[PDB]
């Protein structure tokens, strides 16, 4: 059998920061979504435009698996139609999203005593991201009319900020690993079938 | 998220160390907290951000510390301009504030009672005023009594800011009655309880002298 | 200079609308997290609303559906449209630039919003007569006026030592009342006249009340 390598996304030992979210393009394989119905492993499993229980009966042109880490209380922003720092400046789903959003608590892997400062999010950006846009700029953010010329100072801020993930955080503020499955159906032969 | 500041009031002298506490109901991020000072009639002023970083131009005697849920603002050596209200803040949440006031020796209030004027009585209302003058500390209890009945629900009171000369407070309480009710009773008294008084002080008058 | 200059506060009846403005210099409003924070009389700070650099808006539950935050880049100005105002919206409203991880570093000077169904009204001024029973206290009761503020002096400014003019209280009628007192030597009561001078600019009221021992 030629199974789609969803394990490489879901079971990756390390995850990306949300501003630099990872994407794996899945093509030309048999997709077995049975691992999703294994509950007690996922705190969020929400689908849009498809039935969550019928995924094994569906064919798509391609499937995208995006993955990243955010705060628990930010998982609600990974949905069509949402606003907030994550949806606006880090990872944006389209209003007409077709796919599923899966999340689980990763406190045991992604928090550190005194703070894990490796997971970042973009705090400053002049405009919202388009759906599925990925901004990895580290340009100094100009909050006034004076050019920054690459140096931080008043009105001149580094645009990325660290999460302060420590294992004693309240659960809503603990790290969550998120995988977004986008199902792409083009006027073309399907290559990912259940 | 709830931020609880303690104590409500710190009473200290210039030169002394002030320690103000802010406790968060949840551990969020790390060192996630700002501190502000506010003086009467003025907008708040940022003192500390990121729990421990001093805002630009803030004197070095201000320092912040703590993490998880427990945070502290320290003023190492109080200056006279530091007596003020201080707020902590996280995201959209503010703490309830801590007042830093000048400590001084206990001073009992001077107590005065004023009957309503005849001019006011002509209009159908009677206001009886009780004045507590130049006391410290700020906590004081006024109990109105009419023919020895303890009055509840018909008085309001007001307290001055700490006096710039002698660091005392003053308090004014108004008992409001209809004229008809006022004329129904004889003995009007305010009884004052304060730490400077070994026993409560009562000032009274008899309506009609 | 870096400043936020607010305007638009005033007196409004319940159900009415006001628009507050916050004109910025030294920061670019549309490039920042910009917030409104209010402070009711004698109370703490309450976050009201924010607009993100990219345009998303958020509101406290207590103003949702009634207030609208907005901005104008060409005027570099932040606005708060307040509709269906209620008594408990009475407060000083501050605008502030929020750096989120670096605190709220720049604040406006505040603009006062008073929501009340009361009509403008000058005070009645009544004497608080020095007792007949050596320091004496005397004063003036400045009752039933609207809106704030009143000013009180003693003897046209010549008497300042020992004066306490208290914060006004809001009575259940919707009108304010305050007292002003002074302690003086009892031996002065026969030879010194004491007059409180009360000014209520909103109603163009000036009252001079002589306060004397009663008989
Ligand atoms: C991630 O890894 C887990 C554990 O290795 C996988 O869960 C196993 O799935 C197989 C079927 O593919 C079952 O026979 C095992 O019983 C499962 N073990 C556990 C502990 O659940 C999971 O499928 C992987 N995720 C993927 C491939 O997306
Ligand atoms: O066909 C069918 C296979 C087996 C389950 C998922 N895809």
């Amino acid at each position: 059998t030629n199974l789609c390598p969803f394990g490489e996304v879901f079971n990756a030992t390390r995850f990306a920061s949300v501003y630099a979210w990872n994407r794996k393009r899945i093509s030309n394989c048999v997709a077995d979504y049975s691992f999703l119905y294994n509950s007690a492993s996922f705190s969020t499993f929400k689908c849009y435009g498809v039935s969550p229980t019928k995924l094994n009966d569906l064919c798509f042109t391609n499937v995208y698996a995006d993955s990243f880490v955010i705060r628990g209380d930010e998982v609600r922003q990974i949905a069509p139609g949402q606003t907030g720092k994550i949806a606006d400046y880090n990872y944006k789903l389209p209003d007409d999203f077709t796919g599923c959003v899966i999340a689980w608590n990763s406190n045991n892997l992604d928090s550190k005593v005194g703070g894990n400062y490796n997971y970042l999010y973009r705090l400053f950006r002049k405009s919202n991201l388009k759906p599925f846009e990925r901004d990895i700029s580290t340009e100094i953010y100009q909050a006034g009319s004076t050019p920054c010329n690459g140096v931080e100072g008043f009105n001149c801020y580094f645009p990325l900020q660290s999460y302060g993930f420590q294992p004693t955080n309240g659960v809503g503020y603990q790290p969550y690993r998120v995988v977004v499955l986008s199902f792409e159906l083009l006027h073309a032969p399907a290559t990912v079938c259940g | 998220i709830v931020l609880t500041q303690s104590p409500g009031t710190l009473s200290l002298s210039p030169g002394e160390r002030a320690t103000l506490s802010c406790r968060a109901s949840q551990s969020v991020s790390s060192s996630y907290l700002a501190w502000y000072q506010q003086k009467p009639g003025q907008a708040p002023r940022l003192l500390i951000y990121g729990a421990s970083s001093r805002a630009t131009g803030i004197p070095g005697r201000f320092s912040g510390s703590g993490s998880g849920t427990d945070f502290t603002l320290t003023i190492s050596r109080l200056e006279p301009e530091d007596f003020a209200i201080y707020y902590c803040q996280q995201g959209v949440t503010f703490g309830g504030g801590t007042k830093v006031e000048i400590k001084r020796t206990v001073a009992a209030p001077s107590v005065f009672i004023f009957p309503p004027s005849d001019e006011q009585l002509k209009s159908g209302t009677a206001s009886v005023v009780c004045l507590l003058n130049n006391f410290y500390p700020r906590e004081a209890k006024v109990q109105w009594k009419v023919d020895n009945a303890l009055q509840s629900g018909n008085s309001q009171e007001s307290v001055t800011e700490q006096d710039s000369k002698d660091s005392t407070y003053s308090l004014s309480s108004t008992l409001t009655l209809s004229k008809a009710d006022y004329e129904k009773h004889k003995v009007y008294a305010c009884e004052v309880t304060h730490q400077g008084l070994s026993s409560p002080v009562t000032k009274s008058f008899n309506r009609g002298e | 200079e870096v400043q936020l200059v607010e305007s638009g506060g005033g007196l409004i009846q319940p159900g009415g609308s006001l628009r507050l403005s916050c004109a910025a210099s030294g920061i670019t409003v549309t490039s920042n997290y910009m917030s409104w924070v209010r402070q009711a009389p004698g109370k703490g700070l309450e976050w009201v609303s924010v607009i993100y650099p990219g345009g998303s808006t958020f509101y406290a539950d207590s103003v949702k559906g009634r207030f609208t935050i907005s901005r104008d880049n060409s005027k570099n100005t932040l606005y708060l449209q307040m509709n269906s105002l209620r008594a408990e919206d009475t407060a000083v409203y501050y605008c502030a630039r929020d750096l989120v991880v670096y605190g709220m570093d720049v604040w406006g000077q505040g603009t006062t919003v008073t929501v009340s169904s009361a009509s403008t009204k000058g005070p009645s001024v009544f004497p608080l007569a020095p007792s007949s029973k050596g320091t004496a206290a005397l004063g003036c009761l400045v009752k039933d006026y609207f809106p704030e503020p009143v000013t009180v002096s003693w003897n046209s400014g010549a008497l300042t030592s020992g004066v306490h003019t208290f914060p006004a209280v809001l009575q259940s009628s919707g009108l304010y009342s305050l007292s002003s007192v002074v302690t003086v030597p009892s031996s002065s009561l026969g030879t010194q006249t004491y007059i409180c001078n009360v000014n209520h600019k909103p109603s163009n009221t000036k009252v001079d009340k002589r306060v004397e021992p009663k008989s």
